[PDB]
């Protein structure tokens, strides 16, 4: 009987700062124990300042993509060229998810850029629309090795100030674009080490107010 | 009815320094329902310490077998058995079950008392023999302890160094599992002395 | 379908087709509402051209609508029939989805709703 | 939903129906009415798939009282269950039939008789002197085909309805959390708050 | 887990803030209350996305309601519009278990259970999600209708830590809600991490855990 | 079932089988699966007798009213109409046709129709369940541009050898000649083909 | 829901210098039965594009019959139709993904792996891969079937990374692609010897070769192979 | 990712170091390459504990047939003593080798499956990156090999494994056993999979972690 | 996968 | 079979077991005490498949007291919860396993401390200070998590139970007939007969 | 697999491919079907490799211990021992095999074994998925008391054709021919026998 | 679980 879907599987990780937001993803895409690419892209600039991936199956993901990116298009021209915010293109995709309940897009989506604050954001969302918006995420193949170690260097979970008899939390702070860069590159050599469809690069959207800025880095091609 | 997944549970196992460390949570449960916080799954005969996850019943009966062949191996050799030798004894046992196997994963960690070399090792439930130098981990959340221990681990830690790494990997990892966690054990392992340190972590 | 735009605007911004519907409503039999401190009474009127009448069963010029409401017109009395039914039908589905009965303003603004949708519909005068 | 009773008896009809809204391992609530007045003089109780009864019992209820309206006038407790008999004899192929079984009691002001029928989700209607749907009849049958009387008085009628009940409590698996009666006579529908 | 229960100074509402994905621990810091208006609160078990989706797009037709009707919704009127929805969609698979908490003037504190499988009750108390066995457990041993509102809120509060505790599938966090003739008033984000310690301390309970 | 179709010097013959089976049992020992959809072009029919003989009808339909419109159609449209057929209801149709007309411009054409729906031109098309017995010898011994007299040797020892090891095909041999002179019908019977 | 009955196996491809090369053998298979022998399975569009498809070959001729058609709607009021307004290998790939996930999302799919080479107006070489899931990516060298198993490993060893392409000669290139058919022969079960291969140079243009045989094959070795162990004769 | 490979003077066996669990790595850098006897070694694809439990098995009734017959051990013996064992179990001991040695018969190079049927050749690949190395020896082996051509050959069809085949990976092991030497079994070949410095040190400042008790265990008697 | 108090 | 239950305090252990022996739509009994004395100063609860869990209590009880006879000595209630699981994890991998769950509770004599254990059908052995099997669990450990002191007395422990039990009567969907409550300390085994 | 034997005037000749596949994957292209059961007395392997290998092993055993007590075994006796295993084992194996062997008294002998474990004495077999597309052409070639040379090509031809439509079937043609002489080995190509 | 080049 026909399938209607496929693992393409690779991983994707978002992360936000005080006044920036990363959106990574390596540039892996595998069939089974096949490699069918080593470079291609599932993170883009979809416009207004919003960087998206749609890990998963890759087909369902590139759909989704395109129809998010036609939906900033419109909303230009029916809104008098307005400018999308971060949480009306986290509504819209909810609604772009659930559209298709009873035939899923069978991805896992992140968004990420900066609120009407200024501030960094990042939303997630389930293969149905469900959306939550985070300091961090991680989605994918290697999401369950990633997010674990994000809650202890992000959002310092089970961290005590030392000498304090374990009462005194480690305080929440905002970290820098190098440091955030650091954990996001340690993470996603961590995920290729122990993960067989996470490897060969690693491309990062950086979104300030500025625009939209990349880096590209090698994984391991084994 | 997966039989690895009904209980939950995890342990992990790290090297330092002329010293080792293994570390395990406490919750023992019947799928969404926990039952108790007070079952570890490590245990020691003589200077070797099993740490087992998986089907609870097995862990029991694995650890009394263990118990029983280490004793008799004591009485026939007038030694305490080595981690190499044990690591051997398990990988028999566990095969000799080959079509009616225990559902385990258990974690052999000690330091060999003639040579002073930090040992650990990893089986699947058959009792395929994993040996490492950096980490063995096992248990529901084997994924998040994979991605903890991959980016926290570094070589030659000092054992109150080790003790930091293995704990924060042990609870950040079970804090991401829903059959994890309720309370954590780490044993600190040097030559001729073993602490034994029960950590705070989130009760859900 | 029948399709054609029977009210359509005139020249001096007229609907004659409604207008017209008004000369119906002249024509009908005297209707009159008094609403005093505690009660609302409606009086009607019926012509006397019409002896050997059958008062048991011919229809009465006054219609509950629901229990606590009731609807009296002037104008065709087969046209009044149809507004009744779709009032009465509408009565029935207020109680079931807001489990409340219907309010009279609610009720007339249904009615009122119903009357307008036959000044600019195709096919309907 | 389990448990719907009904007796007729010589001037009124006696429906009895658990209280107990039970979803997996949780009674939620245990003093639920399973029952919808149609008319002054007709009582519907209902059991079966949760959502549906509901629905269903509404549905009916709402479509007598439009025809109530229409006519000035109260349809026999015979033309209701046949209306409702109809309902279910079309839902029953459908897309997705109504899974609703149904006790229909009323009093018949025109013949002066009370009437009690029966009608289960397949469109299957039956008059009775006394009637039961789910497991309560394999007990509450045997027990009213020796203790029911034709000419037994409301009284009666309720204290051969307490030894039902008592039955039940004593061998039913499930804790149905008692019942709650209601009476329909040529006064209209009114409920026995102690039971 | 998610409960909420009627009592002499109005209705309390407690979820916990856990999403799992099979045996995954997705997130800690999820809003299982959405806020209609100032006088409706709804609660959200099942599919995050089935009740999110359709809770907010009931928040829509309450609004629509108050537009046409130059009155805020009732209870009664809110909660049979949701399950006049799910009802429609009965079979297709739909999977949420929710309540309808608010005040009006007619009908006073209510609260109605709605599920999935077209469910609709009027109740003064409900548990509702994976642990609400556990809710119900000290709730229920612990309820009366004339506790104070500090204490209906620490009860309200500890039945999601019970559950929390023992449920695998309920955590992170507890959101408290109090529901007045006023309207909703929102009693803070409550971590299990530290308020677990802090009721075992104060409270000397939870004797089975090592201190 | 055991049906072929050979081009040769002055056109094309059809050969095919007379066995339609239900099982093990023989339904008709005479059976007739070589149908005209048109004056010179034939079909040779395999797989569901109720599926072929639907498609055949309405391609007959087909390329009589395409006659009426714009005169005599190609052997390659008339192969054309039955790929569509068959290619658009691949789902519900169990039919293995084989399309052979003589134009007097193309002379002589076979096209041959799977399972699938897809067109395939050959110079010969062997196609059937006894077919299979017959692929080693067909392709050793067919020669483009054979006689008459060699054609019908070659299709005659060909559907002998399939409808011998074959048990869902017997009977007698049935051809259809289709060359400029006309339409020839030949048949073979059992005592003859047998002891070839 | 389909099955497919008569199909075609690997369809292998790679950039180099200045164009790509594709390749695909000319055989139909009907199960195990190699069916037939005369099949084409490189179809160019206009004279800077090859599609190469695999898998059912009824859908296969039916892609065929849409390129077709593609090519005379493009000519249609089109003055510019053989110059600046001609189809480009990135228009005629995207319409086939549209299709190809258009008809995988009414659970009725074209059964088949393709793969799109061609260069570009700009000079700038195109080389995508698309299935019946609608699933598209693009690398240096792409192979479905066997191809994607055997022929990529070999033609990654001359062009493993973006930097590679401009130092790899069409000499060198074609040498891989003609090893990688020869590689196939010996392995694939469903693969004939002869095959077809076309080059799209951004300089000569479209050059499509015909009737090509695997040869320089070794079998000489099998000989010395007696028994399936411990047999001396 | 596993092949075996003949040259003049004897035969050489290669073999990738990655043993996954799923789609996780639980060994970046395990051993593969098994000793049957001192100069039979044999690569085993497949169930992990079936390849080392059936090669130990054979291997150490190889040593009680060597003793017991004062004779070297012949690959044949091990051969057939593995594809019975093998064959008794209709698959079930998911154990793919391939089997190579000298003796005093000469040198040899065989695979099994886990059905128990047995392959002869020259140059043989079995496990999941299997085609990826075949592809490698159909384009690279000739009669007469050297023995550091044969390596090359080897090393370069594991090495198209490593990076094509998502099963395997990480390092290449080797074993060469040449006529009248000693079989050299080279350990980590090859490392082309070296992991990059790490951006960071996660070295926890001491006391991050809280503490509920602390305890001296006993391990003496 | 979606998740699933 | 369906409710037991089990508390440990300072100086006794108590044990909670349902009286309803439900068979389809009929409870046969509603007096089936679901406990075997293994020794004088060690009591087993037994829950689980029909035939089963009498078949297993009784075969446990048989070899614990033939032990008695033997050594003339009492065994331990760890000691028996040891034999006991073993049974168990020897029966989960036999031909038919016994799908039985049973509490332990005992007094041991030597260290004068009262001994609570849980054992599933699996062999999975647990030491607690309360225990439930099945479905009573999911209403009871959370109930026992707030109210629980360790120092409780006999007397407080019984109070604790009738909150257990009341909560389950409430919310349970059955009819388990209420429970057979029994007290192991220092001076053997006893019955509550007002409960 | 293609395999057959073939009786002549001098003896007996086995023919095979050399093709081993694991679905559409060849696992060994220079595979060796004919084995070595006695000096005189060869088996030709179609089905499981396996069941087949293994099958082989046992009646190598049982003619090597029945030679040390009896003397040398019949072709019959041969095939009498492969029927044995096969047929009382027929639930539990994958195995068509053709046994033959030459005697002095009775010259080439062709013994085939099915699937069932029935035993058939004829005067040629064919066996293996690829013999289903020369039943046509093997019959209609096949003559009683060919020369080696005719037997040679008589077989080559065949196997040419089985290797051409069967996907199953390719690599080298291998033949051993059993004679009074004594063993011959013979080795044909794909660049031979592809363009026959 | 179970290990499995
Ligand atoms: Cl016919
Ligand atoms: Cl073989
Ligand atoms: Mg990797
Ligand atoms: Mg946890
Ligand atoms: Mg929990
Ligand atoms: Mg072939």
């Amino acid at each position: 009987q026909f399938n209607p879907y496929g693992d393409n599987g690779g991983t994707i990780l978002g992360i936000a700062g005080e006044d920036f937001a990363v959106l990574a993803g390596d540039t892996r895409n595998i069939t089974d124990y096949s490699i069918n690419s080593r470079y291609e892209p599932k993170v883009f600039d979809c416009g207004d300042n919003i960087v998206m991936s749609a890990n998963g199956f890759a087909a369902d993901g590139d759909a989704l993509v395109k129809r998010f990116k036609n939906s900033v298009k419109w909303y230009h021209f029916d809104h008098n060229d307005k400018k999308l915010s971060i949480n009306s293109a986290a509504r819209n995709i909810q609604h772009l998810l659930y559209g298709k309940r009873f035939f899923p897009y069978y991805v896992h989506t992140i968004i990420a850029g900066l609120d009407e604050d200024g501030k960094g954001a990042v939303y997630s969302f389930d293969p149905v629309g469900s959306y939550e918006r985070e300091q961090c995420r991680a989605g994918g193949a290697a999401a369950s090795l990633i997010m674990p170690f994000l809650d202890n260097q992000v959002n310092f979970k089970n961290q005590y100030e030392p000498g304090t008899n374990g009462k005194v939390k480690k305080p929440l702070k905002y970290l820098s674009v190098e440091e955030v860069i650091k954990l996001v590159r340690d993470s996603f050599t961590s995920a290729t080490e122990r993960h067989i469809q996470v490897g060969d690069g690693l491309e990062i959207l950086i979104v300030t107010k500025d625009g939209v800025r990349k880096e590209f880095y090698e994984l391991k091609r084994d | 009815s997966d039989p690895s997944s009904i209980n939950g549970g995890i342990v992990v196992a790290m090297t330092g320094k002329d010293c080792v460390a293994i570390a395990c949570d406490l919750r023992l449960g019947s799928q969404s329902l926990g039952v108790s916080n007070k079952f570890e799954k490590i245990f020691h005969y003589g200077h070797v310490f099993l740490g087992i996850t998986g089907l609870a019943t097995d862990v029991t009966t694995l650890n009394e077998m263990f118990r029983y062949k280490t004793n008799l191996y004591k009485l026939k050799e007038e030694r305490a058995i080595e981690p190499e030798t044990f690591t051997q004894l398990v990988s028999s046992s566990l095969y000799e079950r080959r079509f009616g196997p225990y559902f385990v994963g258990p974690v052999v960690a000690g330091i060999n008392s003639k040579s002073g070399k930090p040992f650990i090792a990893g089986f699947d439930l058959i009792g395929c023999i994993d040996e490492a130098k950096d980490f063995i981990v096992s248990g529901t959340a084997s994924d998040q302890l994979f991605g903890m221990c991959e980016s926290l681990y570094e070589p030659n830690l000092e054992p109150e160094d080790l003790f930091e790494t293995i704990s924060q990997a042990l609870l950040n990892a079970a804090d991401r599992d829903a059959l994890s966690g309720w309370g954590a054990v780490v044993y600190i392992i040097k030559k001729d002395e073993v602490v034994k340190r029960y950590l705070k972590m989130r009760q859900d | 379908g029948y399709d054609r735009a029977l009210s359509i605007f005139s020249p001096d911004g007229h609907i004659f087709q409604v207008e017209y519907a008004l000369e119906a409503v002249k024509r009908g039999t005297c209707a009159v509402g008094v609403k005093g401190k505690n009660c609302v009474v409606l009086g009607c009127e019926r012509r006397s051209t019409l002896k050997l009448q059958d008062t048991r069963i011919t229809p009465s010029k006054v219609s509950k609508i629901d229990s606590h409401v009731v609807l009296s017109f002037s104008g065709l009395n087969a046209d009044s029939r149809i507004l009744i039914e779709k009032a009465r039908v509408e009565a029935q589905s207020h109680r079931l989805t807001l489990e409340d009965p219907v309010t009279v303003e609610y009720l007339t603004r249904y009615v009122a709703g119903v009357q307008q949708r036959y000044t600019q519909s195709g096919g309907v005068r | 939903m389990d448990i719907i009773l009904g007796i007729r008896v010589q001037d009124s009809v006696i429906l009895a129906s658990s209280k107990a809204v039970t979803r997996g391992i949780s009674v939620l609530k245990d003093s639920d009415d399973k029952t919808r007045q149609l008319s002054p003089h007709t009582l519907m109780s209902f059991a079966g798939e949760a959502g549906d009864t509901v629905q269903f019992a509404e549905y009916i209820q709402a479509n007598i009282q439009l025809y109530s309206i229409r006519e000035d006038y109260e349809l026999s407790p015979q033309a209701v269950s046949s209306f409702v008999r109809q309902e279910l004899a079309k839902s029953i192929r459908s897309r997705r039939p109504y899974q609703v079984n149904v006790l229909i009691g009323g009093y018949d002001k025109k013949k002066n008789k009370p009437e009690l029928y029966q009608i289960d989700y397949l469109g299957t209607k039956v008059e009775l002197p006394y009637g039961a749907h789910g497991y309560s009849g394999f007990y509450t049958f045997s027990l009213l085909d020796h203790h029911y009387r034709p000419d037994m008085t409301t009284e009666e009628g309720l204290d051969l309805l307490k030894l039902c009940v008592q039955e039940l409590e004593k061998r039913m698996p499930m804790d149905f959390k008692g019942v709650i009666v209601k009476i329909v006579d040529k006064d209209g529908i009114r409920q026995v708050d102690d039971f | 887990t998610t409960l909420a229960f009627r009592f002499q100074g109005g209705i309390i509402v407690a979820v916990d803030s856990r999403a799992t994905a099979g045996n995954w621990v997705a997130s800690q810091t999820v809003k299982k209350v959405i806020e209609i208006n100032p006088f409706l609160l709804g609660t959200m078990a099942g599919g995050a996305a089935d009740c999110q989706f359709w809770e907010t797009w009931l928040g829509s037709q309450c609004r629509l309601h108050e537009l046409r009707e130059k009155e805020r919704i009732s209870v009664a009127a809110a909660s049979k519009i949701l399950s006049n929805l799910v009802y429609q969609y009965k079979g297709a698979g739909l999977s949420m278990g929710t309540m309808i908490c608010g005040y009006t003037r007619k009908e006073g504190p209510t609260i109605y259970y709605v599920d999935s499988d077209g469910t609709r009750l009027k109740g003064d108390i409900f548990c509702v999600g994976s642990g609400q066995t556990f809710a119900y457990g000290v709730l229920d041993s612990n309820y009366k209708w004339d506790l104070s509102v500090e204490d209906a809120l620490y009860l309200g509060k500890r039945s999601i830590l019970a559950a929390a505790h023992r449920d695998a599938y309920s955590g992170g966090s507890v959101n408290l809600y109090h529901v007045t003739e006023d309207g909703w008033i929102y009693h803070g984000n409550h971590d299990v991490g530290e308020l677990f310690w802090k009721v075992k301390e104060e409270e000397g309970s939870f004797n089975n855990v090592i201190g | 079932t055991s049906i072929m179709a050979v081009t040769f010097k002055d056109g094309v013959i059809l050969g095919a089988d007379s066995r339609t089976t239900t099982g093990a049992y023989i339904a008709n020992r005479v059976t007739d699966k070589l149908t005209r959809v048109h004056d010179k072009i034939w079909c040779c029919r395999s797989g569901s007798a109720a599926d072929t003989q639907a498609i055949a009808d309405i391609v007959q339909y087909h390329l009589e009213l395409y006659t009426s419109q714009y005169g005599t159609p190609s052997t390659e449209t008339a192969a054309s109409v039955f790929k569509e057929l068959c290619y658009e209801n691949k789902d519900n149709l169990t039919a293995g046709i084989i399309v052979a007309g003589y134009d007097d411009k193309n002379k002589g054409e076979v096209y041959t129709i799977p399972l699938g729906g897809s067109v395939h031109k050959l110079p010969y098309a062997i196609a059937g369940s006894g077919s299979t017995f017959i692929y080693g010898y067909c392709d050793k011994n067919f020669r483009e541009n054979m006689s008459k007299e060699e054609t019908v040797d070659f299709i005659k020892h060909s559907l002998s050898q399939a409808i011998k090891w074959d048990g869902s095909s017997g009977g007698v041999i049935r051809m259809v000649v289709l060359t400029a002179a006309g339409v020839e019908r030949l048949i073979f019977y059992p005592d003859e083909y047998e002891q070839l | 829901t389909q099955q497919p009955i008569v199909t075609g196996t690997s369809v292998i491809s790679m950039k180099y210098d200045n164009g790509v090369i594709i390749a695909a053998d000319n055989l139909g298979s009907y199960g195990s039965l190699l069916r037939f022998n005369g099949v084409e399975r490189l179809i160019p569009v206009g004279d800077n594009t090859v599609v190469g498809i695999s898998g059912d070959i009824s859908d296969m001729q039916h892609i065929e019959r849409l390129l077709k058609d593609l090519v005379t709607e493009n000519a249609y009021d089109n003055p510019l139709a053989d110059a600046e307004e001609a189809l480009e290998p990135s228009y005629i790939f995207e319409y086939l993904a549209t299709v190809m996930y258009q008809r995988r999302s009414k659970m009725n799919p074209l059964w088949n792996a393709i793969i799109v080479a061609g260069v570009q107006s700009n000079g700038d070489q195109f080389l995508r891969y698309v299935n019946l899931l609608g699933v598209t990516y693009s690398s240096p060298t792409l192979a479905t079937g066997f191809g994607a198993h055997m022929a990529n490993p070999l033609l990654r060893k001359v062009v493993d990374r973006e930097s590679d392409i401009p130092k790899t000669t069409v000499q060198v290139a074609e040498e891989a692609i003609v090893n990688a058919m020869r590689v196939l022969y010996y392995r694939d079960a469903r693969s004939s010897r002869n095959f077809s291969l076309a080059i799209i140079d951004k300089n000569t243009g479209l050059t499509f070769k015909k009737n090509l045989q695997v040869e320089n094959m070794k079998w000489d070795f099998a000989k010395d192979i007696k028994g399936y162990g411990t047999q001396k004769i | 990712t596993i092949v075996g490979v003949k040259f003049n003077n004897g035969v050489v066996i290669a073999a990738d170091t990655r043993s996954t669990q799923g789609p996780i790595v639980a060994d970046k850098n395990c051993a593969k390459l098994h000793r049957i006897s001192p100069k039979i070694w044999c690569a085993g694809a497949g169930t992990a504990a079936d390849t080392e439990a059936v090669t130990q098995l054979i291997g150490s009734n190889i040593e009680l047939h060597s003793l017991y017959t004062s004779r070297e051990p012949r690959v044949v013996s091990a051969l057939q003593m593995l594809k019975q064992h093998l064959f008794k179990y209709q698959g079930h001991i998911g154990a793919y080798l391939i089997v190579a040695g000298v003796d005093p018969t000469g040198s040899h190079l065989f695979s099994i499956h886990a059905h128990g049927s047995t392959d002869v050749g020259y140059y043989l690949s079995l496990g999941s990156g299997s085609l990826a190395a075949m592809a490698v020896l159909e384009s690279h082996w000739k009669q007469d090999l050297t023995k550091e051509e044969a390596i090359k050959l080897a090393s370069d069809a594991i090495q198209a494994g490593i990076w094509n085949d998502l099963g395997s990976g990480s390092n290449v092991d080797v074993c060469v056993m040449e006529i009248g030497k000693d079989a050299e079994y080279l350990r980590n070949y090859l490392t082309p999979n070296v992991r990059e410095e790490k951006q960071k040190s996660y070295k926890f400042p001491r006391g991050t972690t809280a503490v509920l008790k602390e305890s001296i265990v006993n391990i003496c008697d | 996968x979606f998740l699933x108090x």
